[PDB]
């Protein structure tokens, strides 16, 4: 469950990223409410997911998915260059995560 | 691009209620800014400001026969020119 | 000078990680306090030295610092797991992480 | 929390206090319940941030026994205060 926390945790960690940057500053209602929301869930999640997951691999597991899905999203909805360095990036980050939790 | 259409819904001798478009969604802001004066040459006006969420906004303490300026903002500059209108009491 | 505070930037994002930690889910004050201006001080100061760096090197180094002072202060302070297997998939995630900040 | 005590009182309102501990034993927010000792109903509830170790319940029928308790987050802490006190 806690891990299931932590990837719902990251995702919403790239969603508000995302809207903090179609918000101005900080000006755009609908895009600045998302980012309030987001973060507010994001971090309660991560809050929660720490009471059982060691604090390291919480951390590094939110911040990957943060990463992960901020490469997928740009690549797929801002046109971002995708090279084979980012391929094996990705990869690593990826298994770091996968044998995180399978050494649980 | 916002905000549009400054108008007085309603008005009394001492109070206006007005109203703007916010826009569509996506120019929606977070805050509007709301000025109101004196349409001679004293610069001390009155100031509030007013949720995003909301397109209307009531004046309340006006003297009675003079004739104001009112005057609203989008939080930058970014979003379009500030529109103002004119109304005697 | 500008390195230096986002070095500080990713030391507050450790101090915020641990206290997070301490805050059992949210409820213990202070903690939960430490957690959140520590958090706006590493946001914060980041946002200053983005401001002369780069964007990419700049928050590489920052969650950098970040979730590796986290593992590390995880296995010191809270005695986290210490196995050759958690090391190496730490290694992989956070090295992931730092390309794919790196890059972007 | 401990020492759960009625600071003032009027017909309809009662302050009560409570002790936070110290330091490490705060928690971010109290969850003060409150209702009449007997009679069914359910109880009201609010809740008040942990920083504040006092609280005012209002509204209260005068003349009638009313209960209080205070509760922390979780029970992984000093277990619920409760008392009694009539209006």
């Amino acid at each position: 469950m806690a891990w299931l926390i932590l990837i719902i945790a990251g995702i919403f960690e790239v969603v508000w990223a995302i809207a903090l940057k179609y918000s101005n500053g900080f000006t755009r209602l609908i895009p600045s409410m998302i980012t309030l929301i987001g973060m507010l869930i994001s971090f309660y999640l991560l809050s929660q997911a720490t009471k059982t997951l060691p604090i390291g691999t919480a951390y590094a597991i939110w911040t990957g998915i943060g990463a992960l899905g901020a490469v997928i999203c740009g690549i797929i909805f801002f046109k971002e260059p995708l090279t084979a360095l980012r391929i094996v990036f990705m990869i690593l980050l990826l298994t770091g995560i996968i044998g995180l939790k399978a050494t649980s | 691009s916002v905000p549009t259409k400054l108008e007085v819904v309603a008005a009394t001798p001492t109070s206006l209620l007005i109203s703007w478009d916010a826009g569509h969604w996506w120019e929606w802001v977070t805050y509007y800014r709301i000025t109101y004066g004196e349409t001679g040459g004293n610069s001390p006006v009155q100031e509030f400001t007013v949720p995003g969420y909301s397109s209307t906004a009531t004046i309340s303490g006006l003297k009675p026969g003079v004739d104001y300026t009112i005057t609203v903002y989008a939080p930058t500059s970014d979003y379009g020119s500030p529109i103002s209108i004119n109304y005697r009491t």
